[PDB]
RNA sequence: UAGUCGGGUGAUUAGCCAGACUCUAACUUAUUGAACGUAUU
């Protein structure tokens, strides 16, 4: 991991410099270029950018994943690696893991999750916690307050 | 082509000055209001309609940048490069397409009024007017050659056609002088040409209905 | 693991359902039993389930259809995408823009999916290493990126298709794999219960070749199911292995007593419908055949019920696409007197055989045929098996047709075959009239390939003027510019504006020559003579304004 | 020559224009709730300057002073 | 109109209800390793 983050530090910092100009923010995740701005018509020319300054650097050792290029907006789904982003620009789970999270909740408040999924359950939970904080009060209210701190346990 | 009325010159322009600043920096919200309260959303030398526009210099900053910050060298034409396409009309075609060309052999819808230099056919092509000799004519022609006015399909097709879509109208008004009053058809006339600038093409039409 | 593949195929996954319900096969028979299970049923499910719409065609809950094309360095292209549509797309451009290469990437493409749903782990065609490797190139390969959709349980489907060129000591490989792993879910599902498969056709340039039936054709016993598949993808539609099928159809129709008594019953009382009324010389080798009718009783009484034969209905089916699609078709039967095999159609109420028709009606019967064929082959369990999903690619579909076919060919294709995707080319406003807007992607007129991500055009073709179309959307003029008889009413415009808008000897030589050459009742003179008028009364107004104005 | 119609006869679309032109004439030439109906779909369809917007307009134009004009005839005399 | 977002109800990954968005335009992915959250500690 370090050894790729240094590798990949002169091109961080070009796509950075190129981008800041142009008012587009730029994240990578090792392997997920993530470019986002509110100016339209102004991602179309990133790509080519990328193309020529991996050429520059890396020659032909480093490509992009021309079948992995994604354009998307507002109109559609918008997720940056696992967390969906919503219309209201706010951080969340997605609409069909939270449904996932009730359904594993209502089968532990009738007692018909084994200790697999219960398990599974409360890691999903605390990943919930640190990504949506807001979901989890959402739940305290829907399934009772007793019953989600009997999920999570006590120390 | 119209004759363009200047207005008061936005302030924004005077906070930058040329060669310091790019034009990049400014943000196009504030000229585009004051280019439309002027042009009504018509093309700076094409009168094709403002869907797709951009902010065009008649004198190209690559080899005039001292003109870069001067609402006298701004228009209004179509298309866009940042919307991608192989636009060849008004402002676009003039930057990329003709080349090689002199500046000053352009009429300018500002100062110049480009009736007397450009005369609109029923058939839907540009020629210059009868008479012009010596600098006119070959301004003319110059003008029709860089702006591609006789030239891309998507332009020539769609004035003839608009153009042959207000013929019956201008022989049912013309037939009939020796029935109205002078007055009445003037008025009648009047009443033609004041709402035809709601339509695209304002000389065209202007040259098919007035003398 | 057994639980998080449980967990994403109970959420409508279909690889994890398939994933389960192979590890719980191959497993010991207590949870094994090739079918009857949880996931068994959820992908059988899957690929089955559709209903009936408002307009009563069956609509599959999960549509199949091409989501993106990307061609790199392919041909002429450095870097193209496309957005094709899920119903309908129309690529239209100048000559030597890469339609034709835009569906011979997609045909290679859908060429692993047919070979993994012909044969396990099959291997489908490739690019050339030789002709589709763009001749400047950087890093001398090519690369064909395709995305397939298949309902929500498996959004994308990635497959690529990559060649490096000749003399390249670095070799580029192909992603194929996630064709294979559909393909295996059509084929093992379809073994162990009967499913409807799609179809995938390709009707390029190589159609239109003469002749039909030229030899025997001992290639694989047409009847039999996975027949549709063989050279699907070629280019040319088989129309001999057509003829060879409905002939069989023929025979196995006609040769069954239950399938025979029942024409025999309504061929008896059809007589009586007409020798009452008279026509005396209608019965003596008519009423024998009531003889027949009689002796089908004792050919006959081990049926009974039923009596429905599922070739019989496939030969119907197959005839009415062909009589409904193509205009000058009316019936098409196999006559087996004069006791060579023949295939008969009717033209314009008379009755042809099959190697006496045009090109043009030929071709679009072959292409009809062919499809409808191979839909009603691969869709068994379907009421219209013509409604069965699938991808089609026609290039140049208004080859060898009038303008008058070219009003109703999309339209014709798009009722027959309504969840077919078909992605078309074409050199025709006429055909753009009745396509929308959306389904149109349009190359620049002036591009070298260096162009990405192609774009619909901005005027409405649908239901809009031809000339409009050719003027706006083909980029081309109404009027010929090479023609020196084209430019008179100009040149009629310029000489009579140039004194007061009056005639003049050269103005009237001028109307002359075009009175001469168009003719009387022509609209260039109705124009001209409009012209006159509007301007000889323009010029008495504007000397009477200017009496005054002095 | 060919005698083919220059917009396609399977597509209702196309018969819009004549519809409203007939819809105009029958009518005494001001636009009803029928005929403004037809002309905002017509709108909405073709589009903001399409030729079949423009042929409208111009139909519409040509029929208000076809009307002005009877009215001048009827108050010029009895 | 689609498509997308997701607040609620729902023995609950389904169905429904309310609300909202629309650059030509998401497709939800990967461990035991790295970091993050959580629990023992
Ligand atoms: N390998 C290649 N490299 C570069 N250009 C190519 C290559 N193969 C074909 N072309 C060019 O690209 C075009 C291919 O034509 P084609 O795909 O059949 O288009 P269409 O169907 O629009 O006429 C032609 O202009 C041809 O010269």
């Amino acid at each position: 991991p370090v050894i790729s983050n240094f590798c990949m530090y002169e091109f961080d910092n070009r796509i950075h410099a190129a981008c800041k100009k142009v008012e587009i923010t730029y994240t990578r995740y090792a392997d997920d270029l993530t470019f986002s701005s509110n100016i339209p018509d102004v991602l179309k020319a990133v790509p080519s950018t990328l193309e020529v300054l991996l050429k520059d650097l890396f020659g032909s050792a480093l490509r992009l994943n021309h079948s992995k290029t994604v354009f998307s907006s507002k109109a559609h789904n918008r997720h940056v690696t696992g967390i969906t982003i919503n219309n209201e620009e706010t951080l969340s789970l997605g609409r069909d893991r939270k449904r996932f999270i009730k359904h594993l909740i209502n089968q532990y408040k009738y007692g018909l999750l084994d200790n697999e999924d219960k398990a599974y359950l409360i890691g999903l939970l605390a990943f919930a916690s640190h990504i949506e904080p807001s979901f989890i009060t959402r739940m305290n209210e829907k399934y009772s307050l007793e019953l989600m701190e009997r999920l999570r346990g006590q120390r | 082509m119209r004759e363009l009325a200047r207005l008061e010159r936005p302030e924004i322009l005077d906070q930058y000055i040329a060669g310091q600043n790019d034009w990049m920096e400014i943000d196009q919200s504030a000229v585009w209001p004051k280019l439309t309260e002027m042009q009504g959303g018509f093309c700076a030398y094409c009168e094709c309609r403002l869907n797709r526009c951009h902010i065009e210099h008649f004198r190209p900053r690559g080899k005039f940048p001292a003109l870069t910050f001067i609402w006298n060298n701004l228009f209004g034409s179509c298309g866009d490069s940042r919307k991608s396409g192989g636009w060849s009309r008004c402002g676009i075609y003039k930057d990329n397409g003709a080349g090689a060309y002199n500046a000053d052999d352009l009429i300018k819808p500002d100062e110049e009024n480009p009736d007397d230099y450009l005369l609109f056919l029923t058939t839907g092509e540009v020629v210059p007017a009868i008479g012009l000799t010596g600098r006119a004519l070959k301004k003319a022609q110059e003008t029709i050659r860089v702006f591609n006015l006789n030239g891309d399909i998507k332009l020539f097709g769609s004035r003839r056609t608009a153009v042959q879509a207000i013929m019956p109208n201008v022989e049912y008004l013309y037939t009939l002088l020796e029935e109205f009053d002078e007055d009445d058809w003037n008025e009648m006339l009047r009443d033609e040409l004041e709402k035809i600038e709601s339509d695209e093409y304002k000389t065209a039409l202007k040259h098919a209905w007035t003398f | 693991m057994t639980k998080q593949y449980e967990r994403k195929a109970k959420g409508g996954n279909l690889l994890s359902a398939f994933e389960l319900y192979q590890r719980n096969s191959d497993k010991a028979p207590g949870l094994g039993e090739m079918l009857v299970g949880e996931w068994f049923e959820m992908c059988r499910d899957y690929i089955q389930d559709g209903h009936v719409d408002e307009s009563g065609i069956f609509r599959p809950d999960n549509a199949f259809y091409l989501r993106r094309l990307t061609l790199k360095d392919f041909r002429r292209f450095s870097l193209l995408e496309i957005k094709l549509e899920e119903d309908l797309t129309v690529i239209i451009g100048n000559n030597g823009k890469g339609k034709t290469s835009i569906l011979y990437a997609i045909a290679k493409t859908l060429s692993w999916f047919v070979a993994n749903i012909l044969k396990e782990g099959g291997s489908g065609q490739r690019l050339s290493e030789m002709t589709d490797i763009k001749n400047d190139a950087e890093d001398r390969y090519s690369d064909v990126s395709s995305t397939f959709f298949f309902g929500k349980g498996l959004k994308s489907v990635p497959i690529r298709l990559s060649r490096s060129a000749l003399g390249t000591a670095e070799r580029r490989d192909s992603e194929v794999k996630p064709a294979k792993d559909l393909a295996d879910i059509w084929r093992v599902i379809n073994e162990v219960n009967t499913i409807n498969l799609p179809t995938f056709a390709l009707y390029n340039v190589e159609r239109s070749q003469p002749f039909n039936r030229n030899i025997k054709d001992n290639t694989g016993r047409r009847e039999e199911r996975f027949d549709a598949y063989s050279q699907t993808l070629g280019g040319a539609g088989r129309f001999d292995h057509f003829v060879e099928w409905y002939i069989y159809l023929h025979k196995r129709t006609v040769s069954d007593i239950s399938s025979s008594i029942k024409e025999l019953e309504q061929q008896v009382n059809d007589l009586q419908r007409t020798v009452d009324g008279g026509m005396v010389s209608v019965k003596s080798l008519l009423e024998q055949m009531k003889f027949k009718l009689s002796e089908a009783i004792e050919r006959n009484d081990a049926a009974v019920s039923s009596r429905v034969l599922t070739e019989s209905v496939q030969k119907s089916i197959v005839e009415k696409a062909i009589c409904s699609v193509v205009p000058s078709i009316s019936n098409i039967w196999v006559e087996m007197i004069t006791g060579s095999d023949l295939v008969k159609v009717t033209n314009d109420g008379h009755d042809v055989t099959i190697d006496q028709l045009s090109d043009g009606q030929r071709v679009f019967l072959s292409l009809v045929a062919d499809l409808a064929r191979r839909m009603v082959m691969l869709n068994p369990l379907l009421e219209n098996p013509l409604e069965g999903r699938g991808i089609v690619l026609i290039d140049e579909i208004e080859l060898h047709l009038h303008p008058k076919w070219q009003q109703e060919v999309i339209l014709n294709l798009r009722s027959a075959f309504p969840n077919i995707q078909f992605i078309i080319t074409t050199h025709s406003p006429i055909v753009l009239s009745t396509i929308e807007k959306r389904c149109i992607r349009e190359f620049e007129p002036n591009d070298d390939g260096d162009q990405s991500f192609l774009d619909s055009p901005d005027m409405q073709t649908k239901g809009s003027e031809n000339a409009q179309i050719l003027e706006q959307v083909m980029n081309v003029h109404s009027t010929p510019p090479g023609i020196a008889e084209s430019h008179w009413l100009g040149n009629f415009e310029l000489l009579l504006l140039d004194n007061s808008g009056e005639l003049d000897n050269h103005s009237q030589v001028l109307y002359d020559q075009i009175k001469a050459h168009f003719g009387i009742d022509s609209i260039e003179l109705k124009k001209a003579d409009s012209l006159i008028r509007i301007n000889k009364m323009k010029n008495k107004l504007n000397k009477i304004r200017a009496e005054k104005g002095k």
